[PDB]
């Protein structure tokens, strides 16, 4: 009768909370550091391009 | 060796060890000065002499 409202309409950063197993979906919040080995053979030549 | 025209563009590669690529291209006999800044390679080992 007086439990305050759910996280869904309180976290932050537009987070929605989902339950099973509880976790927070599409936070937004800082950055993130990325690194991305590629196969070389992705790319081209200079003289090919 | 490579083609060429009347008008154009030839999209040399080439190997340095100075930082600068501060050297005297030859082209067909004659002389154009090249330079740039070259930054060190983003891996530390190669499979080449």
């Amino acid at each position: 009768n007086n439990s305050g409202r759910p996280l869904q309409e309180t976290a932050p950063f537009g987070c929605k909370i989902e339950v099973e197993p509880l976790r927070a979906s599409n936070c937004a919040y800082g950055h993130i550091p990325i690194s991305i080995d590629i196969p070389d053979a992705a790319f081209v030549r200079s003289s090919e391009s | 060796t490579t083609h060429v025209t009347a008008t154009g563009s030839i999209t040399l590669h080439f190997s340095t060890s100075s930082p600068q690529a501060n050297f005297i291209v030859s082209l067909c006999g004659k002389k154009t000065t090249c330079n740039a800044e070259c930054k060190p390679p983003a891996d530390h080992i190669i499979g080449e002499p």
